[PDB]
């Protein structure tokens, strides 16, 4: 009676998610992960308040063999608006669960919230291996 | 415009509702910025 959903994905899946990506960014050439649904939002210092930004899309991690070596898009679904932006090795994280918080230059604080906790957690292991490895 | 119920049985999807960060304590804004700052 009871079933199981598969672990392994279609290839077919991938080939097409690709596709998309090439659409805007054509130097994207390997996905590294992908997550179903992620938004971006920004700590606001003087109100001591979170503002959501414009920004809700899928998340998607790009691998390039050339420079940047490593580049991250979001997917703005809403507004069918591309929002890139390359990774630097500066930059410093941290895990709040179920939200995860990053700094960035300035002294300005933004965070990323996924559809699941445990989605988050594996794309923040992968940055944090590229952070330690060059 | 839509008025949201004062009491709720169970959790439902609601379009146009915005997720509720939780907020830390003062000291984690203020540790943030002092390792910024040097």
């Amino acid at each position: 009676g009871p079933h199981m959903a598969d672990l392994m994905a279609d290839e077919s899946i991938t080939r097409m998610n690709l596709a998309a990506i090439k659409k805007i960014d054509p130097y994207a050439k390997e996905i590294v992960d992908s997550s179903s649904h992620v938004a971006f939002y920004t700590f606001n210092s003087s109100q001591n308040e979170w503002e959501k930004t414009d920004v809700e899309g899928a998340f998607f991690i790009y691998h390039r063999n050339a420079e940047p070596f490593h580049s991250i898009f979001i997917n703005n679904r809403l507004n069918t608006t591309s929002f890139v932006e390359p990774i630097t090795g500066s930059l410093e994280l941290q895990s709040q669960p179920p939200f995860l918080l990053y700094r960035n230059e300035r002294s300005r604080i933004r965070g990323f919230w996924f559809y699941n906790s445990e989605e988050c957690d594996r794309i923040s292991g992968l940055v944090n291996g590229l952070l330690k490895s060059k | 415009g839509p008025q949201d119920p004062l009491l709720q049985q169970q959790r439902a999807p609601f379009p146009g509702q915005m997720p509720n960060l939780p907020k830390p304590p003062l000291f984690w804004q203020q540790e943030a910025q002092k390792q910024e700052a040097l």
